[PDB]
């Protein structure tokens, strides 16, 4: 059990990562391209709304 | 010599993921439009439950939504026109998990009885009834969430996740190593990875075929209660018992954003994200919801509408909806 | 569509005259905990465990599928109307580990409106683990009874009575009236057993009436 | 990642002293009630003592009253338990424990095994 | 002049203090359905019983009393005069229906929840409203409380006066039913509830106490003192002066009967304040206001 968790730990290291600049632009274009098609962050008219 | 050179180990990710670190994403959405204070009234309150409902899920049609009470009471309601469709008694009273099925045949439910049972309700003969039990854990059910119709995922409280199959009844793979409950799981678009929570304050990354560990992410301090996932597949936001929610990504392997705020000593127990994946979710324990933006920790908007806790939350696939159960055996849906 | 939505509303109303006729039996069944053992001092007199004293159907439900940590699953009983904690008197010191699980679930953030039964349990064995338990407890050396009375030795009463004030003193410091403790003393007599937790979540109910009416 | 590293302890003769040291980083310490926690050879885990998180309420096992006392410095992070008057019944691994949620009057603490929050533990034998 | 200004503030002062205090429960009872349970089914009727006596008789006795004329006819006192024996017995009966369900919560508590649903609560206050209907619009709609002879048949429906000269068969009955039984009822109930919670503080003081726990008796005495008190403080007086004037005349005034008739329209301005101290009613006020 001592060493199972040590051969676990190799393969949680030998990954490749990308830049957080990078990780998050890619999170921030995504709720820019999709912020049309939101509901909630857009509160749409109550003719096109099922429960007004 | 082997927990001598874990230490070099667990410090040789921790100095790769600062060579990653540049910057903070506060410092990168600092010019974005802000969202402001958002306004959701109740519009439906489904009363039928006896006791504390402690899961709900609702179904891919956006229309019926399944829940869960602690008197033995599976009710799969119609959200349009507040309508019990079914009324499902269960064999033990104490269930904490329920699951819709995205064919919309199927149902499953489990809890102290360390048992998942699935009830299939479009049948041509007659009424709903339980088609197969998956009992081989040994611990509590906490999760369960559906692949396809022969496949589920459930987390249970004995340290292990488990894919399950639906013909046979045996367990297909098998995922071990959290050392503590785990509370909850969450599940990807593509459907070929998982998350999933526990109460040693670490999320883990798993694979369904391969039934092997990715990651591991560990940023909290205490008991992971909830968790969900972007909708792009590439993060994942987590709800802890010390009033934060923290944004980790999967590709940069560390945390993104924290969630707090001074005033709140409460613990999160439901975590879900909007379609656009902007506005976080994110149900309490001193009764009321609160609406964080994504990007900026803002705070945008507060729901209150509940007594006695907030159990379970869900969105639905169209985004035109929010569901809150609560301790005080009402559903609400707010929009 | 038109008798598509008739036939909503007539599924609806089958519903609701089922609902209605369970509720009634969900209100007249008492649930009960038993956070003890099934080690039959107790357990095999009275999961799913159902008697029925006065026509009044009891729920009690002793859990034991569950391995250690119990920090997750004791919340799932906060709708519950007592809990029976029943421990034996009588190593590694298991009666300060039975005080701290005693002292967690009364202060706990869920449980701190339920009021707990507490059996004394293994009373037989007690009276020859008394004559050979005062090194645990340095103040059991300094202790005398005051006024109770109505017990055989004089020794063993003292010892029997020491732990029964060892629960007290945390039962009696946050309670705040919404929630008491009732200790007894049990030893394989548990035919009147069965009663004791009858005339116990009696007095539960009772007591949690009149404080909502402010007369106690 | 949440660390409780231990410290002191040690091979002494009965009668002495010791002092064990709990440095803690992961989390903020002012909120969480601490406990030590030994565990005898042969025997399972054994409650010791805790205290409050100001300072306030200290509480201890009745076998350990008088001699044992445990204090905290929440400005360095650093959990102590000094101890006096020892006895060959007292060789055990302590432990250096926490409660699971911050702002919390009770503790669901050690278990038979895997408690998340715990420590290595430093060998104390007389 | 002092008697008419005086009058005409101290008593529209009443009329504030009942058409407030009986609204500020029932935008609370009605509004948010966290206190919507069984038990406050009971104290809403009895909120639309006090305002409804706090809207309708009131002011028109005000107005009665000072303009020493009544001004409305005949096709109105009579209305009137069953809108008040109305509002009054439906009063005091609900104090009742209040008091029995006090009553069967804590003597039988194993067959209260399973007994009493929440709707078999709206029979009881349906018998409550037909059985108050019963002595109000009945005998007098239908003139069958008698209005005696000729002192009192030329101030019948003449004009300019219309009082309540009863017989000896309507001015006992319709007493009783009010007042007596209702009496007979809650002394009976509460001197049941009082040997309930003297019970339980003696077991709770024997097992529990010399942990510095008869002190917590002036609780449940202090209590029962002042809903039993006020109700009877109140009313007790009127049902009094109104047996002994039919049984011998000239011994009370036209002005001592008014003025102990007034007594007991001042007991439903203290009910928002006595059967309204719940936890879950207090920060319902103030979440109300403010
Ligand atoms: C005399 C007047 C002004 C009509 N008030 C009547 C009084 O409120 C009342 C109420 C209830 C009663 O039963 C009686 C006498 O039966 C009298």
């Amino acid at each position: 059990q001592a060493r199972k968790l040590v051969e676990q730990l190799k393969m949680e290291a030998n990954i490749d990562r990308i830049k957080v600049s990078k990780a998050a632009a890619d999170l921030m274009a995504y709720c820019e391209a999709h912020a049309k098609e939101d509901p909630l962050l857009t509160p749409v008219p109550a003719s096109e709304n099922p429960f007004r | 010599q082997l927990r001598q050179e874990a230490e070099q180990l667990k410090n040789q990710i921790r100095d790769a993921r600062k060579a990653c670190a540049d910057a903070t994403l506060s410092q990168i959405t600092n010019n974005i439009d802000p969202v402001g204070r958002i306004q959701m009234r109740t519009r439906r309150t489904l009363r039928g439950h006896l006791a504390k409902i402690y899961a709900m899920h609702w179904g891919t049609d956006s229309r019926l939504l399944v829940s869960a009470s602690q008197d033995g009471k599976l009710i799969i309601w119609d959200s349009y026109t507040t309508n019990k469709v079914h009324a499902i008694p269960l064999r033990s009273s104490w269930v904490m998990t329920c699951a819709y099925a995205p064919s919309g045949n199927y149902v499953a439910c489990g809890g102290l009885d360390n048992i998942c049972s699935i009830y299939n309700l479009k049948t041509r003969e007659g009424n709903v009834r339980v088609s197969r039990e998956l009992a081989g854990h040994t611990g509590y059910l906490s999760c369960c969430r559906f692949l396809d119709d022969n496949q589920i995922v459930t987390s249970s409280g004995d340290t292990t996740c488990a894919l399950w199959d639906i013909e046979t009844g045996q367990q297909t793979t098998t995922f071990t190593g959290h050392t503590g409950d785990v509370m909850s799981l969450s599940l990807a678009p593509d459907t070929r990875l998982f998350v999933s929570g526990a109460c040693d304050a670490s999320a883990k990354l798993w694979d369904v075929r391969e039934g092997m560990c990715r990651q591991t992410f560990t940023g909290h301090e205490s008991d992971i209660n909830a968790i969900c996932f972007f909708p792009n597949g590439n993060a994942f936001a987590t709800g802890s018992d010390d009033a934060t929610c923290r944004l980790f990504d999967l590709r940069a392997d560390q945390e993104l954003m924290t969630y707090s705020h001074d005033n709140i000593i409460c613990g999160i127990t439901s975590v879900s994200f909007s379609k656009s994946g902007r506005l976080l979710l994110a149900g309490y324990d001193d009764f009321n919801c609160n609406v964080w933006d994504a990007l900026k920790a803002d705070r945008a908007g507060v729901l209150a509408g509940h007594d006695n806790r907030v159990s379970c939350l869900g969105v639905t696939d169209d985004g035109m909806a929010v569901a809150t159960g609560s301790w005080d055996s009402f559903l609400k849906i707010w929009n | 569509q038109r008798n598509e939505e008739k036939a909503q509303r007539e599924a609806n109303k089958k519903i609701e005259k089922q609902l209605q006729k369970d509720k009634q039996v969900y209100r007249a069944t008492h649930r009960l905990l038993l956070l003890g053992a099934g080690e039959s001092g107790k357990s095999t007199i009275v999961f799913e465990t159902k008697f029925q004293v006065d026509k009044v159907n009891f729920h009690m439900f002793d859990v034991g599928g569950q391995r250690d940590e119990r920090r997750k699953w004791i919340q799932c009983f906060n709708d519950v109307t007592a809990i029976i904690f029943v421990v034996a008197s009588s190593q590694t010191n298991r009666l300060q580990e039975a005080l701290n699980l005693f002292k967690s679930i009364w202060n706990n953030r869920w449980l701190r409106t339920i009021s707990v039964i507490l059996f004394l349990n293994k009373q037989d064995l007690l009276a020859e683990k008394v004559l050979a338990i005062e090194d645990y407890f340095p103040e059991f050396a300094r202790y005398t009874t005051p006024e109770d009375a109505t017990p055989e030795d004089p020794r063993v009463t003292r010892a029997k009575y020491f732990i029964r004030d060892e629960f007290l003193r945390i039962s009696t410091a946050s309670g705040d009236g919404r929630h008491y403790c009732y200790p007894h003393f049990t030893c394989a007599v548990d035919t009147e057993n069965i009663r004791r937790v009858f005339n116990d979540c009696r007095d539960i109910i009772q007591r949690m009436h009149l404080r909502q009416y402010e007369l106690l | 990642q949440v660390q409780l590293q231990e410290s002191g302890g040690g091979l002494v003769q009965p009668g002495g002293s010791l002092r064990l040291s709990c440095a803690a980083s992961g989390f903020t310490f002012s909120n969480y009630k601490m406990n030590w926690v030994r565990q005898a050879p042969g025997k399972g885990l054994e409650w010791v003592s805790d205290i409050s998180q100001s300072g306030a309420s200290i509480s201890y096992t009745g076998s350990v009253k008088g001699r044992f006392t445990i204090s905290r410095d929440n400005a360095k992070n650093t959990l102590y338990l000094q101890m006096n008057s020892l006895k060959p019944e007292d060789t055990a691994v302590y432990y250096c424990a926490r409660c699971p949620a911050p702002f919390t009057r009770d503790c669901f603490d050690v278990t038979s095994t895997t408690y998340a929050y715990r420590g290595q533990g430093t060998q104390v034998t007389v | 002049e002092v008697w008419v200004v005086g009058m005409g503030i101290v008593m529209s002062l009443i009329v504030l203090a009942i058409v407030f205090g009986n609204v500020l429960v029932i935008t609370a009872i009605a509004k948010f359905e966290r206190l919507q349970t069984v038990t406050n089914y009971f104290i809403t009727s009895l909120a639309v019983a006090d305002l409804v006596m706090g809207l309708a008789v009131v002011p028109f006795g005000a107005a009665h009393i000072l303009t020493k004329t009544w001004t409305f006819g005949n096709f109105w006192c009579e209305f009137w005069t069953s809108i008040d024996v109305l509002c009054v017995t439906a009063s005091i009966w609900t104090l009742v229906v209040i008091a029995v369900d006090r009553y069967f919560a804590i003597t039988s508590p194993f067959k209260y929840q399973s007994l009493l649903t929440k709707n078999k609560a709206r029979v009881i206050i349906l018998m409550v409203w037909i059985v108050s209907g019963l002595t109000s619009f009945l005998p007098i709609q239908m003139h069958w409380y008698r209005a005696t002879h000729q002192e009192a048949i030329n101030c019948y429906a003449e004009e300019t006066c219309c009082d309540f000269f009863t017989n000896q068969a309507y001015a006992i009955a319709s007493s009783i039913v009010s007042f007596y039984v209702p009496l007979v009822i809650m002394v009976f109930v509460y001197s049941r509830v009082f040997q309930e919670a003297k019970r339980q503080l003696q077991k709770i003081d024997k097992s529990e106490g010399r942990f510095h726990v008869a002190l917590k008796e002036h609780k449940a005495l202090k209590t029962l003192g002042i809903i039993m008190g006020t109700f009877t403080l109140a009313w007790l007086p009127f049902f009094i002066v109104n047996i002994v004037h039919v049984i011998q005349d000239n011994l009370i005034r036209k002005e001592v009967y008014i003025l102990l008739n007034w007594i007991g329209y001042v007991n439903s301005g203290f009910n928002p304040l006595i059967y309204s101290r719940s936890p879950d009613f207090r920060i319902a006020f103030q979440e109300l206001l403010c």
